[PDB]
């Protein structure tokens, strides 16, 4: 199961 | 035991060659599970065991979506990256990143990760408690207080003792036939002249699971470190592994020599002479 | 910044002449992640040639494997071909049966 949030730098 | 589970990820910028690519690949322990290529022509997330296959067609259509987003994500963060350094836009450069959790031998959680690097060098990763964060240069700073006003720790964090957690506990049962076995090594050892003074003593350890392993030598009980030549961990192909350590050795010496093999699969510690 | 690949030739089990194998190639501790793994029976290349998905170590250095099927026979000499840009010349390392 991948990852749900993902940000900028 | 414990067990693992990880997704690793590498962007790659190509100026004028076209667009960045981004692969991506999952692992429980140390099987190959899942995978996404963004050169693949199929735009979806493909099985790499034949456990996952057993999952139905809305898994795929999930994974997918989670997978193609972040990858995108990324893609401009190789932007900002190039940004935050002041770096020229016709070189190459590598956004990698790791996640996953680890778990106990009931199934507990145990230790999350989330990190990123930039150009083969640490960029920015979680800590161990999963609240705070360790930039490692100016740039990631810069980011790491981006991070901070916006929480992300706790988002990650969730992911982590939950999400993370579920799945692999499914994962075990799905392929508790693969994945809970531990293989011991076959082991075996060789022997070589160099010279008429001297020969070499080569201790093979052959098709073991999981990875994880000790091979060292002894003389009189002795530990040869600096005289051992000692290979990295090698797959073999099947999902079995090899390793082998070698010393040089005095001609009619041989018998001095010890080399000793630790491993799950193995009640007691192996001992092996020549 | 950029390190070097380790380059291993190897079969998946001991060498029995006529005997169907897997011969290995592989290839960890590089960066960046672009490289060339090729092959070679008696010099020539060989085409159908599988690899892995790229993925990397604890330390953020990348590894590959590279496989083919394969029986070893008591005449032929095979060898690994890597090309990277750590390398100035690709370095070609040969298959040792005893390795």
């Amino acid at each position: 199961n991948y990852n749900y949030r993902y940000r900028l730098f | 035991g414990s067990h693992s589970m990880r997704y690793f990820s590498t962007s790659v910028s190509r100026p004028g060659r076209g667009e960045p690519r981004f692969i991506a690949v999952g692992y429980v322990d140390d099987t190959q599970f899942v995978r996404f290529d963004s050169d693949a022509a199929s735009q979806r997330m493909e099985p790499r065991a034949p456990w996952i296959e057993q999952e139905g067609p809305e898994y795929w259509d999930e994974e997918t979506g989670k997978v193609k987003a972040h990858s995108q994500t990324d893609r401009e963060n190789l932007r900002i990256a190039l940004r935050y350094y002041n770096q020229s836009e016709a070189g190459s450069h590598t956004l990698q990143m790791m996640f996953g959790c680890d778990v106990g031998s009931d199934g507990r959680f145990l230790r999350g990760y989330h990190q990123y690097a930039y150009d083969g060098k640490d960029y920015i990763a979680l800590k161990e408690d999963l609240r705070s964060w360790t930039a490692a240069d100016m740039a990631a700073q810069i980011t790491k207080r981006k991070w901070e006003a916006a929480h992300v720790a706790e988002q990650q964090r969730a992911y982590l003792e939950g999400t993370c957690v579920d799945g692999l506990r499914r994962y075990l049962e799905n392929g508790k036939e693969t994945l809970q076995r531990t293989d011991p090594p076959k082991t075996h050892m060789t022997h070589h002249p160099i010279s008429d003074h001297e020969a070499t003593l080569r201790c093979w350890a052959l098709g073991f699971y999981p990875a994880e392993i000790t091979l060292t030598w002894q003389r009189d009980g002795e530990d040869q470190t600096q005289d051992t030549e000692l290979v990295e961990t090698r797959p073999a192909g099947d999902g079995t592994f090899q390793k082998w350590a070698a010393v040089v050795v005095p001609s009619g010496e041989e018998q001095r020599y010890t080399c000793h093999v630790q491993h799950e699969g193995l009640p007691k510690p192996l001992t092996l002479r020549w | 910044i950029q390190r070097t690949p380790k380059i291993q030739v190897y079969s998946r089990h001991p060498a029995e002449n006529g005997k169907s194998n897997f011969l290995n190639c592989y290839v960890s501790g590089f960066h960046p992640s672009d490289i060339e793994v090729d092959l070679l029976k008696n010099g020539e290349r060989i085409e159908k040639v599988e690899h892995s998905d790229l993925s990397f170590s604890k330390d953020w250095s990348f590894y590959l494997l590279y496989y083919t099927e394969f029986t070893p026979t008591e005449k032929d000499e095979y060898a690994c071909r890597v090309n990277h840009v750590t390398l100035s010349q690709p370095k070609i390392v040969k298959w040792d049966r005893d390795m």
